[PDB]
């Protein structure tokens, strides 16, 4: 199974890559600029901050940048902010980070869809795409369940909605749909679907059925603990993993170790166990292999000689 | 004792005897780590050869706080909350605990009135209450819907603290309640409890406005995000406001401007009033400057 | 071409408005006591064949004030007309300058800069960029005529215009390029779906340290009928001086002025709109060192694709 | 991209030639008596990831002369590499400048300007325009490395390459656009029909009042075999300093240097050529304020159409 480690802290690139490779991961999702290093592009004296703006491309080989690294947009970048100053610095920073990723020859780059209005994010991404070729992927980080919808009911004067909202439970699908409609169905824009502790109702899940899912993000926090103390998944989470394996998605492990007594590689070991113990494929699934969604001209044996 | 202190200074805090604690990160270049420093001679800061104590941390320092007279509680990029302690000679900063409990960068930290408990906030959207002697998380709260920007413990109410987030909420917390949080325009970015009036606090926003809240009075102080708000040690306190606009402002009771400093060439990150001379105010910034302001 | 200038010159309302504005500004800058000593430096920036130069001269005679004129024009063919007018009629009072206003090194500073660089969507002929480049040779207390302009948008239904735009497909270009560009058009067989709202505003002089002509606007249009959205009609308003204005926005349209027809911003796909629903549109004004362009998208009741991304179908040359 | 710079850096011959040229120029500007007092200002214009900066440093150590370096680079991604190298290894001796060389306000004047802005047809990456814009911050007795470059053309026969070019027809553009643009290509299955001849030459510094980078050349190629003309192969030669040169022209090709493959200028229609006949070709180097381009035509034994008129199919952005 193809797996990646998601980190938001990289003290040293070579040491982090090395520790992540030792755990059995095929790739690392990481910030290409320090996630706290907010940059100013217009106002003096901060616009004139001495460089380097980030770490050197020379720290890894070109092959390593092309195969082992998925880039991440800085968390302060807010192109759809209601503050004009924040919006303009964010547009310039988004371009700068996407351009550094293209300079590095990164195979993929992660961007979040964490709110309803991503119009300006879409606009800045579309302009980036129409500047060269690159072929590089953009993975849109979108959760099954919105963070406002999974918050604890611990605010005494602002309770959580205990009413079923059929279309509202499906709100993150509409965030993705509007984003990809604005970007005009670019082949370079795909879904990195974030799985939560409590899976939504079936209807909410299968809304994603024919969507271009390229990655599935598993927070360490959604794992239960078995008798021996190792991280495991609920039967329903296992069902979802098996459906995602059928789509050949890349699996991403995010978060800190919540099973301290165990080595961190135990999250990946469990995932690799599920991959190994998946229901086997039939004679049709075996024949059809390599032809999945591959378009062909219907044969015309009357008009043509086969 | 590190040979070199990282450029991006993140924190400055004076303890009782007037010794200055510094927090630094390297936010660019090869290595993205941090350091903790003690300067019994604050004039000598940030010169490495003139520190009382210094230590290298695993990752960057996003925030810190004194825990009594010898304890240093750190918010790390790694997702860990770290507790450091000065040795008997106060010549070494030694690790006590490093607990990786947050799933993303730990953005904010505050000691509660008891001095035995701490509150942390993170980009992972969770708020955690810590038992400092047991080195464990007592409670983990997912009340917010976005990144937690600031946590500020009440001056004298042990179970009370404030939090603010990018989800546009300012939450008032009391852990004695079954539902501990209570909700009280532009995103809130900084919080400060009034040191004398138990029901009063100030909050700063992403647009540069500082506001007075008596659980209103507002002033457009900065041209950019209000990073921090620090009250003076006076009987009648003054308020220090610091911003990404690279300036420091000293405000009176009615939020009127008394002092302004454009000394910093980059983002102003912390402000600390000297316990020795109450008219002195030290700021640290990403320009690597430790400035000592003589507030009139 | 010569005949495009002739067509502009057929509008007497536009020049009488410019003359009235210059007349009012000259009286506010020079009092009666100074009328015979104080000579006001006036620069016509983009003088064309000279109707604004003549309007400034008539304004000065009306105001009983003294002016020194500079007539700046980049089009060398229009400069032939100008230099012949200067020699035969204007004389030494007018200095004809064959130059781009952004490149021109002025011998003196101007009290008043006069221009008519406005399109049907106000700023679509790049009047902000041109005036920003000429701003440095205006005195500190200097006046720009026009002082301000504002564009307006209104959602429209027109199955005829959608069909007309569609038929503009061309060989050797993107098959949908025709939907990603504005059209100047006297809108006839159409339906305006909601009242026009302001889109982009520009002020002159631009006394701001962070000069940025880029813009991003979100407009919410309440719709009271069931319909089909085929595009957006664009209009403008300008303040020449104080209460002296020019408008093509229908509710404030300058009486008898025919210099500008509305502009049409199409959409690739017609959008069904129900009564009570809001049409939400996003417009961007974008640039680089060589080109300026518009980008647009509908986000409500349903999303459209972003039209003209990176100016792939339509640009305005700098 | 980072990997394009890595590919450039794999050529040791090119940098050892640059180092030898800088080494020779430093000895000619500073005698032994001044070696410890005289500090030569060296500006690397288009420093990329820094191999020329390192070549200048090795040259100064070799010459036993003192240098002060400025590393100018417009690509902000390459500036990340530069500023990290400066902090970790170079130190204060090197000042990294994130700027276009044509826009940069220099604090000091340079004794030597070093650059590698050359394409396979020498001037096709716009090295003349870039160096012309940077010329003002070079001392009066200042040296440019390279001092000169010359492009060369040779008529070629290749039915394979004609077929390869033909197959480059694209959707949404002129159906013959592919024949109106040059291609960088390692020419293999072809026939060179006549010896290469000089086409365009540039010198640095350009000590001429009437600076014009536009050019018009007529080349007469004697042909000794019966054949078909499918296009023109382009090469170049450059003088770094005195006898230190770089060449891709086959008869003088720099040994073991792989940084540049030849360039191919196709023709829309194959032209029959008889033994004893002369091939006559006309090449133009054209420009405006925003773009530079080539135009070309065969006038003998028969006329072709003028290829790439007004840069309709191919331009080089300024
Ligand atoms: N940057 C520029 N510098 C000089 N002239 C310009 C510039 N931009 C536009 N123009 C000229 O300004 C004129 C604009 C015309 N549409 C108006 C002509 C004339 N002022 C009239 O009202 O009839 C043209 O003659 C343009 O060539
Ligand atoms: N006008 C300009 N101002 C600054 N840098 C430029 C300019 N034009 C081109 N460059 C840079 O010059 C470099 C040209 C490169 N092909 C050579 C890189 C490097 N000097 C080497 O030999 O490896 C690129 O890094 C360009 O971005």
């Amino acid at each position: 199974v193809s797996s990646g480690r998601d980190l938001n802290c990289v003290p040293e690139i070579a040491d982090t890559l090395g520790a992540v490779a030792k755990q059995g991961f095929d790739f690392l999702c990481m910030p290409v600029f320090h996630p706290r290093f907010k940059r100013e592009f217009i106002q003096e004296p901060a616009k004139n901050r001495p460089g380097p703006q980030t770490r050197s491309d020379l720290l890894l080989s070109g092959r390593d940048w092309n195969t082992l690294i998925v880039g991440k947009l800085s968390p302060w970048i807010r192109p759809d902010s209601k503050v004009e100053k924040i919006r303009r610095n964010s547009e310039a920073a988004m371009l700068q980070e996407l351009n550094f990723g293209a300079y590095l020859g990164l195979p993929a780059f992660l961007l979040p869809l964490n709110q309803e209005d991503n119009t300006n994010l879409a606009r800045v991404l579309t302009n980036h795409i129409h500047t060269g070729h690159h072929s590089s992927m953009f993975w849109m980080r979108v959760p099954l369940v919105a963070p406002e919808d999974l918050r604890d009911d611990i605010i005494e004067n602002a309770p959580t909605t205990h009413t079923e909202e059929y279309s509202g439970e499906e709100k993150t699908w509409m965030w993705w749909h509007n984003f990809r409609t604005l970007c005009d169905y670019s082949k370079r824009i795909a879904v990195a679907l974030e799985i939560g502790a409590d899976l939504p109702s079936n209807h909410v899940i299968d809304r994603w059925l024919g969507e271009p899912i390229k990655a599935a993000i598993l927070p360490t926090s959604i794992f239960l603990t078995n008798k021996k103390g190792f991280p495991v998944l609920s039967k329903m989470h296992q069902r979802l993993i098996f459906r995602l394996l059928k789509l050949e998605v890349q699996f991403i492990i995010t978060g800190t170790n919540h099973h301290s007594e165990k080595e961190f590689c135990s999250y990946l070991q469990y995932l690799e166990y599920l991959s190994q113990n998946r229901p086997p494929p039939n004679a049709y699934e075996l024949f059809a292999k390599g032809y999945e969604d591959y378009l062909q001209s219907p044969l015309q044996p009357l008009m043509d000689n086969l | 004792a590190p040979a070199c202190m990282e450029r991006q200074l993140e924190a400055a805090r004076y303890r009782s005897d007037g010794a200055l604690l510094l927090g630094a990160s390297s936010l660019s270049g090869r290595c993205w780590a941090g350091s903790l420093w003690l300067f019994k001679d604050p004039c000598a800061a940030p010169n490495e050869g003139f520190c009382s104590a210094g230590v290298q941390t695993e990752a960057g320092v996003a925030d810190l706080t004194w825990v009594g007279e010898r304890g240093i509680l750190v918010a790390s990029d790694s997702g860990a909350v770290e507790l450091w302690e000065l040795d008997e000679n106060e010549t070494l900063i030694v690790s006590k605990f490093c607990k990786y409990e947050h799933d993303d960068i730990v953005s904010t930290v505050s000691v509660l009135s008891s001095g035995t408990q701490a509150v942390s906030g993170s980009k992972d959207i969770c708020i955690k209450v810590w038992d400092l002697a047991q080195q464990v998380v007592l409670s983990s709260y997912r009340a917010h819907a976005a990144q937690v920007t600031c946590v500020a413990a009440s001056p004298h109410k042990d179970s009370v603290f404030l939090s603010c987030s990018e989800d546009n909420r300012i939450l008032l917390w009391d852990t004695r309640c079954p539902k501990p949080a209570s909700q009280i325009g532009y995103l809130p970015t900084s919080l400060a409890w009034h040191p004398q009036q138990s029901e009063v606090f100030v909050f700063g926003d992403e647009n540069g406005t500082v506001s007075l809240v008596d659980t209103v009075l507002s002033s457009a102080v900065h041209s950019q995000c209000v990073t921090g708000l620090v009250f003076s040690p006076h009987s009648v306190p003054f308020l220090a406001s610091l911003s990404e606009d690279c300036s420091l402002a000293v405000l009176d009771s009615s939020l009127s401007e008394l002092f302004r400093s454009q000394a910093h060439r980059d983002f102003v990150r912390d402000a600390t009033w000297s316990p020795l001379n109450h008219s002195l105010l030290t700021t640290v910034g990403w320009d690597h400057q430790v400035v000592h302001h003589v507030v009139p | 071409e010569s005949q495009t200038y002739e067509v502009f010159e057929k509008d007497p309302i536009k020049y009488s408005q410019y003359q009235q504005a210059i007349y009012k500004c000259l009286l506010d800058r020079v009092p009666e006591e100074e009328k015979d000593t104080n000579v006001q430096v006036l620069m016509v920036l983009g003088a064309g064949r000279g109707p604004l130069v003549n309007a400034s001269l008539r304004a000065a005679k009306q105001a009983d004030r003294r002016i020194k004129l500079y007539a700046v024009e980049k089009n060398p063919n229009a400069v032939v007309t100008l230099e012949n007018w200067q020699f035969e009629e204007w004389g030494s009072q007018v200095t004809v300058v064959s130059s781009d206003m952004r490149e021109w090194v002025a011998p003196e500073k101007a009290d008043i800069i006069v221009s008519e660089l406005l399109g049907s969507f106000a700023d679509n002929e790049l009047s902000p960029e041109c005036l920003d480049g000429a701003q440095h040779f205006l005195k500190d207390d200097g006046v720009s005529i026009p002082g301000e302009y504002t564009s307006f948008l209104a959602p429209i239904s027109s199955s005829k215009l959608y069909n007309e735009v569609r038929a503009c497909r061309e060989k050797d270009r993107d098959p949908e390029a025709q939907f990603e560009m504005p059209y100047v058009v006297r809108l006839h067989n159409f339906h305006q779906l909601s009242a026009p709202q302001p889109c982009f505003t520009f002020s002159h002089p631009n006394r701001d340290p962070m000069i940025d002509n880029n813009r991003y606007c979100t407009l919410e249009f309440p719709v009271e009928v069931n319909t089909v959205l085929h595009g957006f009609a664009g209009y403008f308003e300008t303040v020449l001086y104080q209460d002296i204005t020019l408008s093509i926005r229908p509710e404030t349209h300058s009486p008898g002025m025919f210099s500008w027809f509305p502009i049409l911003f199409p959409i690739k796909q017609p959008i069904t709109v129900r009564e009570g629903q809001t049409i939400c549109v996003r417009f961007w004004r974008c640039s680089n060192s060589k080109k300026v362009w518009y980008e647009w998208a509908v986000t409500a009741p349903v999303c459209s694709a972003i039209h003209n991304p990176t100016g792939r179908s339509y640009t305005i040359g700098l």
